[PDB]
């Protein structure tokens, strides 16, 4: 269950800006952070974890200052490094607490889709394929030791402390099981004597699922799974397919294995 | 996270004042000076492990050994004040906000040079009946003793300094409203 | 900087008192500390931003407000002798940045206000012995019988305030060690070269700013009222 | 203009003519963030449409889930109008019952 703090900073020009954040614990979104709000919105009844209201106000202040500072920094770097707008900046920081002592952390920042730099040990280190101006910005960024120190204890101390808290308060919600409903259909036939068999599976929590076409006990090699697409409710949807000749359609079935299915897999024949 | 009690160091000597924060995980460390009848004044602020110089003041930090210190090189009697230390960054101690130590009082005794044993009597201006003599040019090694008699009243050791002549003098004043008050009898 | 109002105040038990605090630095965080001999700085209340206040270490007997992000006033509803202290206002940019402290406020909560008295200021002329053996004259001043310890002593030479050759006792001594509401006494010494004392043209003045009951407060006692007054004693330099 | 979006339209529960359902249009894997998604009912855009918080996958590409409460019929057709800086013309991906 890793914590991923996502940041999306849009800079249309020298005036217009919009930096929005959001946080995920595992597959569930725990926090929301809109450019309009001065507060970090908690989406789950346990999003504050074990942190007291005072601790939570202190962290809230850090992000408030971070947001303001980061924006004036990108703007100052645009002028200094002579970079043209629009600019798209994303920051992906966080950690994962391992059972039952260790915990690794990360802080990656990307520019115009591709990675540019990340915090490594005590300082900002650039990616190998980063543009030569990133090296020039690291020179400025690393000079400020106060931020290099503030990021360092927040990732090594506060992130794991927070994760441990969220895991304790949200345990039940993170361990919840929602049974999926599955049904079959006839896909668009790409051949005159060929039919694409389709297996629909939706409403399953958590995300990990195994949906594969079967003859009997024997697996189907040509099983083409889809993307595990999300629902409005924190559930998911999958659509596994298999292209076979009209005569081979008889006897074929599709097995579905899910943590909610208490051993009893959904076996739907054609 | 605190520091200890009183210290008395002679002029131009290196003063070592330290704070320990075991067991807490502070990140940013402050140092303050507070003179009598005044408010605290920030000396130094350091967030990183190691030393930072600022004139006659060195602020050493050890995040590993969990102890911080302030060194005053060639200390002047000007430095005589209370030295308060505060620490921040620990999200578990006052949710990150600074935690203050109890405080350390410091007294820097002046370089006497020429000593003079004298206690002359001084008559008042407007009222020419009242009298109170002062035992000026006292020794640094000599401590001002408090009076045992309710009638007699003596003041603590005080050091005056001249900005032009660069002269310092340890003076103590004594006064009483008793029938026939003697200078020699008052000093004890 | 931080400027707290007032500097001194003497009040009676169970009386309301709001001591003001200003900050122009645009700091989010603001705090109220009280300092007593031994315990040091104890947090009363703190404000992390406008419309947000929380309890400190010793928050009982006190009220706080943060209507704006510049003013943080401390209020005492029923003031008691347990609140007779030195109050400090501190403002900080953030929870980790260093604080900027005010000059402090001295509070005197008395059960009976009959104990309030201004200081009797008298300047003692320098001795001929210290002017003939050391060739340096030291004029010492003594202000006796004042309660509470809410005074400010200053040395003025020829109209202008002086700081060189000046030394005032930091902790004033009480006349009676048994009595809790005992009058205080403070001594101050001014040392000037033989050429300055002998000159009859130069003038020496010593002012003591006392902080007592305002003309707005009642005074049923037959004796003279102890108001906020500057009690000063004059001394003229002589050649012989 | 760096990465073109992936538009996929699907219902919450298995389609049944008459009963209430939820229509999901999942605009996946695009870059930059600026995207204009409008779910339509027989050509005209559905006014009361909600959407998740704009987020990005590991590869830094963005993803969004546009959803609304609706009712399916044999006559009525649904789709989502997606316009990005990569798309030279707003792409309209029709909702299929079978797929
Ligand atoms: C524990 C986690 C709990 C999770 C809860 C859920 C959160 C909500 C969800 C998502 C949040 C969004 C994801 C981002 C996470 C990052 C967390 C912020 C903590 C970092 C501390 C930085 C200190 C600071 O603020 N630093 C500022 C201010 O520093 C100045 O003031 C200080 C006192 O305030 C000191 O005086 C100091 O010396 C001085 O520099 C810097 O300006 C900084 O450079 C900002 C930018 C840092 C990011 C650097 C990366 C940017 C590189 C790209 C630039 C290239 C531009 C190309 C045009
Ligand atoms: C910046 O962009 C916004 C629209 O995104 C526009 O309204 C504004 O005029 C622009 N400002 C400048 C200085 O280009
Ligand atoms: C984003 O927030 C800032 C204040 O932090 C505001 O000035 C700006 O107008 C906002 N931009 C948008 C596009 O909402």
């Amino acid at each position: 269950f890793p914590l991923r703090c996502l940041q999306i900073s849009s800079f249309a020009n020298s005036s217009w800006t919009r930096t929005d954040g959001l946080a995920w614990l595992g597959e569930l979104q725990t926090h929301s952070w809109s450019n309009d709000s001065d507060t970090v919105r908690s989406l789950k009844p346990w999003s504050q974890g074990t942190f007291s209201d005072q601790q939570w106000e202190t962290l809230q202040h850090i992000f408030r200052v971070y947001r303001s500072s980061f924006t004036r920094d990108v703007k100052e770097f645009a002028k200094m490094l002579r970079l043209s707008y629009p600019l798209e900046l994303q920051v992906s920081a966080g950690c994962e607490v391992h059972p039952g002592n260790a915990s690794n952390n990360f802080f990656h920042v990307a520019f115009q889709g591709k990675d540019i730099l990340s915090f490594q040990g005590t300082s900002w280190e650039p990616t190998q394929e980063a543009p030569l101006w990133v090296n020039l910005a690291i020179q400025v960024l690393n000079q400020d030791k106060w931020t290099r120190e503030t990021v360092q204890w927040l990732l090594n101390g506060t992130c794991p402390q927070f994760v441990s808290g969220l895991l304790e308060s949200g345990k039940s919600e993170l361990k919840k099981q929602v049974k999926p409903k599955a049904w079959l259909s006839r896909g668009p036939s790409p051949g005159p004597g060929r039919l694409l068999l389709v297996c629909h599976v939706s409403g399953f929590y958590p995300k990990p699922v195994w949906v594969k076409w079967m003859r009997g006990e024997q697996e189907q090699q040509g099983t083409q799974p889809g993307d595990i697409l999300p629902n409005a409710d924190e559930t998911w949807y999958l659509r596994a397919t298999l292209d076979v000749v009209a005569g081979e359609a008889a006897g074929l079935s599709c097995r579905v294995k899910h943590s909610s299915l208490e051993g009893q897999d959904i076996v739907l024949y054609w | 996270e605190q520091d200890p009690g009183p210290l008395s160091v002679p002029e131009g000597a290196i003063v070592s004042l330290n704070c320990t924060y075991s067991n807490s995980a502070f990140q940013y460390f402050m140092w303050y000076r507070q003179y009598s009848r005044k408010g605290p004044e920030l000396l130094m602020y350091t967030y990183s492990s190691g030393n930072k110089e600022d004139g006659r003041f060195t602020a050493q930090v050890d995040k590993s050994s969990k102890y911080i210190s302030l060194f005053i090189r060639d200390s002047q009697p000007s430095d005589s004040a209370t030295y308060l230390c505060a620490m921040s960054g620990d999200l578990n101690t006052n949710a990150g906000k600074s935690t203050f130590g109890d405080g350390t009082t410091l007294t820097v005794k002046p370089n006497i040079q020429n000593p003079d044993p004298a206690v002359y009597q001084l008559r008042d201006s407007k009222s020419s009946d009242k009298s109170v003599c002062l035992f000026t040019d006292f020794d640094s090694q000599t401590n001002v003793s408090q009076s045992k008699d309710s009638d007699v009243y003596i003041t603590d050791k005080c050091v005056l300094d001249m900005r032009s002549m660069d002269f310092k003098s340890n003076s103590a004043v004594a006064w009483s409203n008793k029938s026939d008050f003697a200078c020699a009898n008052a000093f004890n | 900087g931080v400027t707290q109002t007032p500097k001194f105040q003497v009040l009676k038990t169970g009386q309301s008192m709001t001591l003001q605090c200003a900050q122009d630095m645009n700091h989010e965080y603001m705090s109220w500390y009280r300092q007593d001999p031994g315990m040091g700085l104890r947090l009363i209340h703190y404000s992390v931003g406008a419309g947000i206040t929380d309890q400190g270490e010793v928050p009982n007997g006190y009220n706080v407000s943060r209507s704006t992000t510049e003013d943080f006033p401390l209020r005492l509803l029923s003031a008691a002798p347990s609140q007779t202290s030195v109050y400090f206002c501190a403002s900080s940019q953030g929870p980790f940045q260093p604080q900027h402290f005010g000059d402090g406020t001295r509070l005197s909560i008395l059960e009976d206000l009959k104990n309030v008295f201004p200081p009797e200021v008298a300047v003692f002329e320098p001795s001929e012995a210290e002017i003939s053996h050391t060739q340096k004259a030291t004029l010492v001043c003594l202000a006796t019988g004042f309660y509470p310890d809410h005074v400010e002593l200053s040395w003025w030479v020829n109209g202008k305030e002086v700081h060189s050759g000046v030394c005032t006792d930091p902790q004033p001594l009480k006349e009676q060690p048994a009595l809790n509401d005992s009058r205080y006494a403070l001594s101050s010494r001014l040392r000037v070269s033989a050429t300055f004392w002998q000159n009859p043209r130069n003038h020496f003045r010593c002012q003591v700013q006392f902080y007592g009951l305002s003309e707005n407060d009642e005074w049923t006692q037959d004796r003279a009222k102890p108001v906020t007054q500057i009690v000063s004693a004059e001394a003229w330099g002589r050649a012989d | 203009i760096q990465r073109t979006p992936k538009i996929q339209v699907y219902s919450r529960h298995p389609a049944e003519n008459g009963k209430s359902n939820f229509l999901n249009c999942y605009v996946s894997g695009f870059h930059p963030s600026d995207i204009e998604v409008d779910l339509l009912k027989n050509g005209e855009r559905i006014e009361k449409v909600e959407h998740s918080d704009l987020s990005f996958s590991k590869d830094w590409s963005f993803y969004l889930l546009y959803y609304t409460e609706f009712t399916p019929t044999e006559k009525d057709e649904y789709a989502c109008r997606v316009n990005h800086v990569t798309l030279s013309q707003p792409k309209i991906v029709k909702w299929d019952r079978d797929m």
